[PDB]
Order: C-alpha cells, then structure tokens, then sequence
C-alpha cells in the first residue's frame, strides 16, 4: 500500500530507494518535476508476481 | 533584516541612474591617484564609503554599479565587497544613524541597558527609519577598551559627503540618549 | 580470429559473429574520485530494445543486454583482447583518454600584473 | 635590574604625549624630538638599520611576537622589477584594545617617521597605512599629519633631502575584524574581500599586488625611529633577555582606574595592576580571572596570576599569550561562562567564513556555550567542547580559528567545576519541578 | 562451535547399528536436546543491543535517520 | 605503481625533478607540483572538495590535510608545494582525525534531503563521508537555511546544500569568462549568488552542474527524472558543432 | 590439529614439487598445486597418519576471465580425526 | 473527493504562521512517523514550501 499524508499529499518522494533495494526487481518507478516543482512519481507499479514479500 | 540579496524596489533598482557629483569627482580622482592605474580595484572601499556618504548613509544598487564602472570591474565584485563589510548599509538608514548595542568587553560595565529606552522613545524597530526620516538604530562596532560602557555612535548623513561625521559618545545615560537625540532633532551637535 | 573456444563454449553461432568494442570506461564528470578506473570492458553494442505495450517496461531480445556491464570485466586491455580473440568476436579497441598533470601552484593566483602601461 | 623587572622613569618612556596634553602636529613633534636628524639615519644604509633592529631584539607588538629585525631581513635585497611595499597594520579590532588609536591620535609623526625608517630598512618604495574604518577622526588627523609631512619635504621624492623616494598612503577598512590579519589585510587593500590567504606563499615573496611586502604593527613601526636614535643597548636593557623593550598596556575591566600605560616588558601582572591602576575592585581577594592579552589569548586563573611576568615567553609557558597586552580583569561578581559565551559569539560574528572548521566550528562552539550558560547540557558535553576545540585548532587557514578555540579551552582547563556545578543545579531544579 | 553454543549444555546422540531405526531414534533425541538448548537460551538471554554498532555495515534507527545527517547518509548508502 | 586515473606526468627536463616520500615510496615529480599532485603520482588519492585540476587553487574545505614531518600542524596538500626530501603521511592518525573533524563540520548544517537530492547516488559529500568520515553525529542544535534563487532555465538551485567550496565562482571567473557569480556575505551566513536577479547567460554555464560536488547546483531539465545507477553510460562524441 | 601445526607439518612432509603456493591464515590454510599433481596430493593427504583427511566436503569452480588459466577448481577437505579443514586449489582453462 | 489530485489537496492547506525566520518541518506530530527533519528559511514574501510534505510556511510578523 502507498500511504499519503493526513493533508492528502502522497508521501512518496520518488527517491527510488525502494527500487534499488528490491531483491526481486519487482518495482518500476518513473518520476519528474510536478507543476509545483515537487519531486513526485508519475508511474509507480509493483509486480506482485515477482514480489517475494520480504519487506525490504 | 540584513539580506545577502537584492529585491527590486521603487527606492533602489539598477534602472535608476547614479553619477557621483560635480564636487565629488575631485575626491574620486584623489582616491584613484593613490594606487597604480592597473590596480584601480584597490580603491573600491574608499569609493563605496564616499557613495554611502553622498547618497545619504546607504548604498543603492545603482551606486555599486557606478563604482564598478569607475574602477572598471564586474559589478559582482563590488557587491561582494559591499556585502562583506559591516560599515556599508544596503538598506535605507535614517539621516542620523545611531549605533547602540554593545559588545563583549563593554557589557561587563553595563552596555546592554541602552537600546530599549531609545527604541521605545522613537517608536520604530531597529533598522526602521522614523516617519520624518531623521533617526535609525543599528549595532555598533565597539572601538576601544570601553572604560565607559554606555557608548553610542552617531553617524551623520545630513549634509552628505561634506558634513558626514562619525562620533563616539562616552558614558551616556539611558535618558541622556534621549537628551542627545532631542538635541540632534533641532540641529545642534552635542560634544564628546 | 581463432574462435575455437567460441565453438566449444555453447554460444549459438548467431551470437558468435557479433562486433564488440573493447574500451576502458572513463571517470564520471560529477565525481572527483578515481576508484572505478583501470578496468576494461567489452561493449556488445546491445541497443535493440523497445517498450512493452502493457506497462511501458523495456523489453529486449538480446541475451548480451547487460553481460559486459554486470559480470564481464577485465583488468587489462590484453586480457579483453585475448577473450574476444578466443570467442571469435570481431573487436575494436578504444584507447582511454588520460589526464595530464600540469604544474599548478597557489602563488599563481597572486601574480604581479606589471608596471602600469599607458598604451 | 634583572631581579626587579619593572618601573620606567618618565625620561625612559618612548611614547611621550600619550595622554594628549601637547600639540600632536608637526610643531609638537619637532619640539618633542620627532623627525630629528632623520637624514642621517636613512643615509647610513639599509643593512645598518636591520643590524640595529636585530641587536635591539624588538619582537613584534601585534601579538605574534616575531622578532622585527629578522622579519625585515626577509625582504629582497636586489629588485627584480617588482617594487617592495611596507604595510602598517593600524586596523585594530580586538575587543578592549586602545593602543594604536591613542598612538595615531596623539603621535602621528612618530608613525610617519617609523614608516620612512622601516621603508628604508626594507628597500620599500611606498607605504600603505591601513587604518580601521571606524577611526574616522584618527584617519583625518593622520591625513593632516601626512599633508604637513609632505609640505615640509619629510616625505615624497627625496625624503628628508636624502635621495630616498618614499610615498606614504592611507588606506582604511570598512569594519571587519578579520582584516587585521596579515594576508586578509592585503586582500582588503587589493580591493577584494578580506579573506586570509594560505601561508606557503609568504608576504615577503608574494604580498601586495603580487610584489614582496611586509606587514607590521603600528607600535613596532612607531618605536623604530627612536630605537636607532637612542640606541639599541638602551632599548635592550628593559625586560628579560629574549623579549625586551617597553610595551603599551590598555588595562581595563574590574580595576579601580583603568588606563593605558607604558611599562617595562617584564612588569609583574600583580604589580602592574596594583601600582599604576588601583587595586582590583574589592581587593586582590575579589579577583577571579584575568585575560592577559585580550580576546585571542586564553584565560589565566587567580592561583597562577600570582608571580606571573607579562612576557611573550612567560605567559606562553603558562599556556596563555601576551597578545596585544590588553588585560581584562574579572571579579567573582561576574559569570565566567557568560563571558566565554560572549567571546564565542564575537568570534562567530567576525569569522570570514572561508574555511570549513572556522565557518561552522565557531557557530557550534557558540551554541554549546549558550546551552551551558544556563546549565542546559549534560556532564559529557564538556568533553565534546574539548573535542570540537581540538578539531578547530590547527586545521584553519588563519589564526582566528585558534583564537576562537583558545577561550573555551581556557574555561574548561581552569573552571570545569563551575560548569559542572551549574549543570548539576539545573538538573536538580528540573528533577524537583516535575 | 559458533555463536554461544559453547556456553550451553547439550548431549550428542550417537547410533550403534546405522540402520533407519537408529536414524529415527537420533532424530528424536536431537529434538529433545534442542528443547533443552531452547530452555537454556531463554533463561540466560541477556539485555543489550541486537546489532553491531558499526553503522557502516548495519542500518540506522528510523528515528536517527530522520534526525541526523550522517545516519541518513548511512541509510541511503546501505539501501 | 601507477598514478591515480592513469595520469601522465610531463617532465620538461630530467634535471628539474625533485624526490618525495608519499608513504615511504620514492616518487619523482617536477618542481612546481603540490603535495596532492605528488600523492596522485604515487597512487594515493587524497580527499578533496574545493580543489579542481582545471580551476585555481583555493584551500577552503580543509579536507586534503595531510601530515608532514617538518610541520607542527597539518598542511593543505592541494596548495602546499612539494619540496625535495619531504616525507608526506596520509594514513596516519593525525590526517585521519583531521578528515573526520572536517567531515563532521561539513555535515553539520547540511540538510537531511538525500532522498530528494538529484545528487543522490553520485555525491562526493556522502561518498567521502562513508569512506573518510566518522559514524555518529554529535550535532543536535538547529541547522541554518537559505532561500533558493533563480539562475535561469538550465541550472536548478538549492543552496541549502551548498558546502561553500567556491568552485562555481572560480569557474565563472576563469573558465566561463562571465563574472556574474560570487560569494556574498561573511561568516556562516555567506551565500553564493549573483546579487541582482540575473540568469547565467554563458554558453558554458551548464558546466557548473558538474563542478559542484553536491546537489546545490543541478540540471533543471534533468530534475528528478532518474538516478545515476539506472543509467547506461555510452562514450560517444559530439555533432552539434565541428569541435567534436 | 590446527592451522599452525598442519602448515608446518605439510611444509616438511609433503614433496616440494607438488605444492607451489601455501597460505596460512584464519580464513583457511590453502594449497595450490599443478593439475598433474592433484590426485597424488589428495591420495597422500587421505592416507597419511598425521593428516588423515577422509571427507571431501565439496568441489567448486571459480571463473576468472582475466587469467590465462581461466577456471579455479577448489577442493574443500575435512579431517574428522584431527578436527581440521584443508583447502586445495588448482587452475585449468576450457580445453 | 477522489476528483481532487494530491497537488490540489496540498494547494488548499493554508500556510502555517511562524514568528521566527526559520521553522523545522518534520511532517507529523510524532517525529519518528514523518519525514526527515527539514529546516525552512522564511526570508521571502511568498510562502516557503517543504520539499517533503508540500506544506507551506509563511513568516508571521516581519
Ligand atoms: C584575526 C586576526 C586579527 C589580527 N588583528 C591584528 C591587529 O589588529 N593589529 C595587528 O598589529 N596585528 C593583528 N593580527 C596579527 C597579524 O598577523 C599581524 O599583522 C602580524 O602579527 C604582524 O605583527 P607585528 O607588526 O607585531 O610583527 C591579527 C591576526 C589575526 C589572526
Ligand atoms: S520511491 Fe520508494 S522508497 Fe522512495 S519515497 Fe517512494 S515509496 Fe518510499
Ligand atoms: S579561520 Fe575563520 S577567519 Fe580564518 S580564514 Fe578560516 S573562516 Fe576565515
Ligand atoms: S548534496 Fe549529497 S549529501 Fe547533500 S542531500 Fe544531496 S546527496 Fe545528500
Ligand atoms: S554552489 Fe556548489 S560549486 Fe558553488 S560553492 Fe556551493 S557547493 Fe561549491
Ligand atoms: S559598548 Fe559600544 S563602544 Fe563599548
Ligand atoms: S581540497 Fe585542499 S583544502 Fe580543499
Ligand atoms: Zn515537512
């Protein structure tokens, strides 16, 4: 699950730190600068058929 | 509110022209004559202070560009010099800039009991010019062994570069500061 | 090329006629460290990739997509050349560009301009 | 004598008219004895002047304490096209220092003659006097003295009618304490930001405008023309062997009548305080700590203020410094932690921010000192102060980082029980509240 | 021995005939001895931290990565 | 042994070539080389933040401090000239402790924004902090901050991450030739900026992204797009002009 | 029994022409031999009284494309009687 | 209100008044459950945006 702040803003900052640690390469992230200039993801998709549910 | 960057305002902006004067050109020539002609940049401080006195106690961005043209360097160097040194006012100070709050050696004898009385007397915060445009409050650079702790520095910009005077007043009472300010308002200058 | 090892290795004959580039990767411009230098790599020029028309993933049909970047590394140009020669790959060698250490002194920041010349 | 070091007669003083009772202009200078047979001194050769300075054993009065004659001997002897410069460092900005101001506003012609003599002794073609920016009136007085000297022929082309061509100029800063350092002064005088240079290029080889130059204090320059005239043997007969002469002291702080006075180089601190100035406020028992030589030098507690000699070497052996010799007497009626935190704030404010250890370490020291000013720290924070001061020292470009670290080390070395006591009482008041 | 196995008391069962029945009996005895070792580990387990203090090789605490610069750098580099 | 990065030392003459001991190893360097360059010849790579081989020397960061036998205090190897018979020491406790002290000072007011920094996996500050730095931070007080300024459509600016190495200023003054950037202010409050709202108009202005060791200066079009570890590097030449 | 004893004993007892590289460390006492002396070395180390190595733990290969002899074959050995481990390595190419 | 994107939702939160020149944003009341500490300088006229939360902080008086 992807969480968001209580204000309604998504917490993901497109740091790709989860994509680099994923031992199964199940995460693909695409990011760009939003209209406000904030670092956010455009595409964040997880392969649940590659996921090994390790919690890394 | 000392900021290391400039926001364009009606008071100061690069579009406004700024030459020195007819009377101040001889001073510029004399200042430049002290250094070799290939090292005109060495006369940036004695020219910046002259611009500060002439303009009225503060340096608009136009004055810095004029000084840069006179010494023939990039204006960023003059900005670097102006922002580094603490005697160059980049915000608009009052006609009689008053320097009050002390330093380390001078507060042992009680130099931190003088700013608030004047601040509430003239009724505008530090770095804020009064409505009539006469007085301002700033932080002094204590100069000596400071035997008499309550010292106030009075920078005078009433007559420009011809009547600019920088005095230190020793042992001034938190009400004697009001006395000397009232004397300054009329026009008379107190002795030291 | 005596690509006998290529014949007794198991690589398919289609991939044994590839053209590769032997080169030493240079230091990145965003870092001043020189730790990832001195190693030689074989570039298979594997550019045939496309986009998956279901999720936008990068698809490929080239087995040598990342072998030369991931596992195949050599400590010298001679080792890479011998490897390519034994595997029967047509190779070209790109000699690395190396910096030249010039004389630089701190006192050069403060150098006399010379006597004022009214030229 | 050797056993009793201290006590100068009125005749043996160098800086007459130090109190401003007489005319400081050219008339008073010639009647007092300035510009007296200066042509003879210049016409005796550059080498003779350096020899006399070396014999007199004049150590630097700017705080470093380096011998003046050996410093002047470092200047090039053969010109290779680069003119030699002399720079007089009048930009005194140390808190509680009043010496160079009093010299420039009461004896300007002593300074001018000293500049001429030093330029002759270093083969310098011009002299720049760098005055502190706040000394506007002193700058005007010295400029008037310069005009009088030029009008009388004592300076300029054929100075004193001796064939030497010496030009004296008056530059001034704009309110920076770092600009007093040798290389930062050269940067400021070159029209740039007053940020010190790195030392491997020395000023004697690449200084002002990339030309060889020498930066000297006003006091060292001012006493030069009278050492030659009176005699080095007379000058060397004051103070101990290695460090000799007469030096000005601006005594301030908790003393009855603070003043500036000239005394032998080896005056005892107790005798100095209790002889010229009055006794310490509340008596010598009220004494708690004395700053020996101004802000830069560390602190000295009372137990070792007894039988201490105000020398360059004696104070250094007590892990302190003579510095500018501007003592700051502190009583038991003052919080030492507050004073040291204020020194830390001063050094945070005056750091030029060029190198990493001083730009950040000074601020960190100030914040920790502010926290301990009210005991809002743990007992293990003092060790962190020691570690941070040791990290700052020795890694900075100039000596302001060392000057910023020394007061904290002095506070920890001699007043650790006070810091622990205030920390403990703060902890007790926190525990007994909730 | 590795870890704290040399501070624990347990027996090593040994067969006599080598058949499948001895294997089964030894597999029973080993599991009983593992129960014994578990009891000893529960009784003697001390207090303290659960990782090496060299944060160059182990992750920082989630409260320290969000409060200290070097802890955040270590977290980034490790992950 | 070989020089770091395969650097080629050009000896104009064999006569003018001093000898130094970087770590007990005899090294021959021309007269004029610095201690850092002599170490580079001897295969030892000294940490650096403000030193660039194409820019003038300015010993600001104090990160390249080493030990010299005839020196009471550590010397900045980037600016100290090499002398004949000089014995350098790099791995000694003095140089080490200096390096951790300097790293601790540098990481004191640095913002905790590695995840959102475009210099994430390619930062010299964190790479050297892992290698030559310490493990635990003793700093707990409030950090400083500065506002961000617009330098144009090419250079994205986050000056909270500035370490004040002045490499951008030196590049603008020397290589670019357009003097519009400089260090403004004094002390910890000093800032890099152009003072008057102006944009970097130099055709070589984009090179300040590379010379910046931290994420203070980053590319604006290539903002947040990808991390360096995701990118395959191809060594190609230019076709925009005839310089190649 | 231990790495300090096995190293010296095999230095003295073993024929010199077999082993060409001996490492004695805490990571493991290794022997490097030519491929034509491997069988002889292991037969010696399996039958000698003071080096009774009777368990072959595993055989693994390591790939070094930068070497002339590309593959490194490692023989991890165990001696139950003396509670010691010995590693023997050789090198061979593809043919 | 799924029609509102997170950008519009974070653009509707009024800026937080801060008296000082600098504010520290952690992202949540409990520090351990938010984002890394972020110090924001309020020396401009426009509100200052946190680069993690998107929350805007504006200086109160001067
Ligand atoms: C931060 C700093 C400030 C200094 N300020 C002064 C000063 O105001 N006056 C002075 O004579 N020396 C000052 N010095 C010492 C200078 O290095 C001085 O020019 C040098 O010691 C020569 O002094 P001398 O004339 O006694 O030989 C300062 C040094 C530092 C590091
Ligand atoms: S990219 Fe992954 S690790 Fe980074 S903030 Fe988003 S979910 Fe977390
Ligand atoms: S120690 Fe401080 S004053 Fe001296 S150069 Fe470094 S930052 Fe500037
Ligand atoms: S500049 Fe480097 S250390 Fe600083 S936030 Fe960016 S990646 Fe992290
Ligand atoms: S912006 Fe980058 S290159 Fe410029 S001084 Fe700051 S850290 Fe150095
Ligand atoms: S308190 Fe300002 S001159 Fe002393
Ligand atoms: S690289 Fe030498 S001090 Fe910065
Ligand atoms: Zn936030």
């Amino acid at each position: 699950a992807l969480r968001r702040y209580p204000t309604g803003e998504e917490r993901c900052i497109a740091c790709k730190l989860c994509e680099a640690v994923c031992p199964a390469q199940a995460i693909t992230i695409e990011a760009e600068e939003r209209e406000d200039g904030s670092r956010r993801t455009t595409r964040y998709d997880i392969d649940m058929t590659k996921c090994i549910y390790c919690g890394f | 509110t000392a900021l290391n960057y400039h926001l364009d305002s009606p008071d100061n902006k690069p579009d406004l022209p700024w030459e020195f004067s007819e009377a101040n050109q001889s001073k510029v020539k004399e200042i430049l004559s002290y250094y070799p002609s290939n090292y005109k940049q060495s006369a940036v401080i004695p020219l910046l202070d002259l611009a500060q006195q002439q303009n009225g106690g503060w340096l608009p961005v136009s004055a810095m560009n004029a000084v840069a043209k006179v010494i023939e360097v990039a204006p960023i160097r003059v900005y670097e010099v102006a922002t580094f040194y603490s005697m160059f006012n980049r915000a608009k100070v009052g006609k009689y800039h008053l320097l009050v709050c002390g330093t380390t050696p001078c507060m042992i004898r009680g130099s931190r009991d003088i700013e608030s009385a004047l601040l509430d007397h003239l009724g505008v915060k530090r770095g804020e010019v009064t409505k009539d445009g006469l007085f301002s409050v700033g932080e002094m650079e204590c100069m000596g062994c400071c035997v008499n702790a309550p010292m106030i520095t009075v920078a005078d910009y009433s007559n420009g570069s011809e009547g600019y005077t920088y005095n230190y007043f020793e042992d001034v009472t938190p009400e004697k500061v009001v006395e000397i300010v009232e004397k300054l308002r009329k026009g008379e200058k107190p002795p030291h | 090329k005596r690509g006998e090892i290529g014949k007794v290795s198991g690589i398919p004959e289609e991939h044994l006629s590839r053209k590769v580039i032997i080169y030493s990767p240079a230091r990145t411009a965003t870092q001043s460290g020189s730790g990832k230098l001195g190693k030689w790599k074989i570039n298979f020029v594997s550019t045939l990739k496309w986009e998956n028309p279901l999720m936008g993933w990068t698809s490929t049909g080239d087995p040598y997509a990342n072998v030369g970047d991931s596992a195949l590394a050599f400590d010298s140009e001679e080792a890479a050349k011998s490897f390519a020669e034994r595997h029967g790959w047509d190779y070209k060698v790109k000699k690395p560009n190396t910096p030249l250490l010039k004389v630089k002194s701190y006192s050069d920041n403060f150098k006399w301009k010379g006597n004022p010349q009214p030229e | 004598e050797k056993t009793h070091f201290g006590g100068l007669k009125d005749e043996d003083r160098i800086f007459t008219n130090l109190y401003g009772l007489h005319d400081p202009f050219l008339k008073g200078a010639m009647k007092r004895g300035d510009w007296h047979r200066t042509k003879d001194l210049v016409l005796k050769g550059t080498d003779w002047i350096v020899n006399e300075m070396k014999k007199s054993g004049l150590r630097g009065r700017g705080g470093a304490g380096f011998p003046s004659g050996l410093k002047w001997s470092f200047m090039p002897k053969v010109s290779d096209g680069r003119p030699s410069y002399l720079v007089v460092n009048a930009d005194e900005s140390e808190p509680g220092t009043c010496k160079d101001r009093e010299i420039m506003r009461h004896d300007p012609h002593k300074l001018l003659e000293g500049c001429l003599i030093a330029g002759v002794g270093m083969r310098a073609s011009a002299a720049y006097i760098y005055i502190r920016g706040e000394y506007v009136n002193e700058r005007l007085n010295l400029e008037k003295a310069r005009r009088e000297a030029y009008a009388a022929g004592l300076l300029g082309k054929n100075a004193c009618g001796s064939g030497y061509d010496f030009e004296v100029y008056i530059h001034f800063g704009a309110g920076a304490y770092i600009c007093g350092e040798e290389t930062a002064l050269l940067e400021s005088l070159e029209g740039k930001q007053g940020k010190p240079r790195l030392k491997p290029p020395f000023p004697a080889n690449a200084g002002l405008y990339g030309c060889p130059t020498t930066v000297t204090n006003v006091e060292t320059v001012a006493v030069s023309p009278t050492i030659l005239r009176r005699g080095p043997e007379w000058f060397s007969s004051f103070g101990r062997k290695n460090n000799a002469g007469t030096k000005l002291f601006c005594i301030s702080g908790h003393v009855n009548k603070p003043c500036t006075v000239e005394e032998e180089m080896s005056i005892p601190l107790k005798e100095l305080i209790e002889r010229h100035c009055g006794g310490v406020r509340g008596g010598w028992d009220n004494l708690l700590a004395i700053i020996p030589g101004g802000s830069s030098v560390p602190l000295i507690p009372k137990n070792i203020c007894e039988d201490v000699l105000m020398d360059f070497d004696a104070l250094k052996a007590v892990q302190s410094g003579l510095g500018t010799a501007a003592v700051i007497v502190m009583d038991k009626s003052t919080d030492v932690v507050d004073a040291i935190a204020r020194l830390s704030y001063f050094y945070k404010h005056e750091s030029c921010g060029q190198c990493t250890p001083c730009r950040e370490g000074t601020g960190w020291l100030w914040m920790i000192m502010e926290r301990m000013k009210v005991g809002n720290a743990k007992l293990e924070e003092i060790d962190m102060l020691q570690e941070v001061t040791k990290q700052i020292e020795g890694h900075t470009i100039c000596a302001l980082g060392d000057a910023a670290a020394w007061p904290v080390q002095g506070l920890i070395r001699h007043f650790r029980p006070e810091l622990e006591r205030r920390i403990r009482e703060r902890a007790e008041r926190e525990l007994l509240q909730a | 021995p590795y870890d704290v196995y040399d501070q624990l008391d347990f027996d090593v069962p040994v067969g006599t005939r080598g058949d499948c029945y001895d294997r089964y009996c030894i597999r029973i005895e080993e599991m009983r001895q593992s129960l014994r070792i578990i009891v000893q580990c529960l009784n003697q387990m001390p207090s303290g931290m659960i990782k090496a203090d060299d944060r160059k090789l182990c992750p920082p605490s989630r409260c320290r990565m969000k409060l200290s610069m070097e802890s955040l750098i270590h977290h980034f580099e490790l992950y | 042994r070989n020089p770091v990065g395969g650097a080629r030392v050009h000896f104009s003459n064999p006569e003018d070539a001093i000898e130094v001991f970087v770590d007990g190893y005899a090294v021959k360097v021309p007269k004029g080389f610095t201690v850092l360059q002599a170490c580079e010849v001897a295969g030892v790579d000294i940490p650096r933040f403000c030193y660039h081989s194409r820019l003038s020397i300015a010993g600001n960061c104090r990160m390249c401090l080493v030990e010299v036998e005839k020196s009471p205090k550590p010397v900045a190897s980037c600016a100290m000239p090499a002398l004949p018979g000089m014995k350098i020491k790099t791995d000694t406790p003095i140089a080490k402790k200096a390096r951790e002290g300097v790293m601790e000072f540098l990481l004191m007011n640095h913002p905790l924004d590695c995840p959102i920094c475009d210099q994430g996996g390619e930062c010299d500050l964190q790479d050297q902090s892992m290698a030559f730095g310490s493990d635990r931070g003793r700093f707990t007080e409030m950090k400083r901050s500065v506002v961000d300024k617009n330098l144009g459509p090419l250079v994205k600016t986050v000056m909270t991450r500035c370490i004040q190495c002045t490499r951008c200023v030196r590049f603008a003054s020397e290589v670019a030739g357009v003097q519009d950037l400089g260090i403004l202010g004094r002390g910890s409050g000093e800032e890099i900026g152009t003072y008057v709202e102006k944009l970097m108009t130099s055709e070589l202005s984009g090179n300040v992204i590379d010379i910046c060791p931290v994420g203070a200066l980053t590319s604006k079009p290539f903002a947040f797009k990808a991390r360096n570890w995701e990118l395959k590097a191809t060594e190609t030449i230019d076709v925009s002009d005839a310089v190649g | 029994m231990d790495n300090q004893f096995i190293f010296k004993y095999s230095w003295e007892t073993l024929p010199k022409k077999w082993v060409k590289k001996m490492e004695r460390s805490e990571h493991g006492n290794r022997f490097d031999t030519n491929t034509d002396y491997l069988f002889q070395l292991l037969c010696f180390l399996k039958l000698h009284t003071y080096t009774r190595v009777q368990v072959l733990i595993d055989i693994c290969g390591v790939d070094y494309p930068s070497r002339k002899r590309r593959f490194e074959v490692v023989y991890n050995l165990l001696s139950t009687r003396y509670n010691s481990r010995i590693r023997v390595q050789t090198s061979a190419d593809e043919v | 209100r799924s029609k509102k994107s997170p950008m519009e939702l974070i653009s509707e939160v009024p800026p937080i008044k801060v008296d000082g020149r600098i504010v520290a944003c952690e992202g949540d009341t409990n520090p351990a459950l938010g984002h890394p500490i972020e110090f924001i300088c309020l020396d401009l006229n426009e509100p200052a945006i946190c680069k993690y939360c998107g929350l805007r902080y504006v200086q109160d008086h001067h």
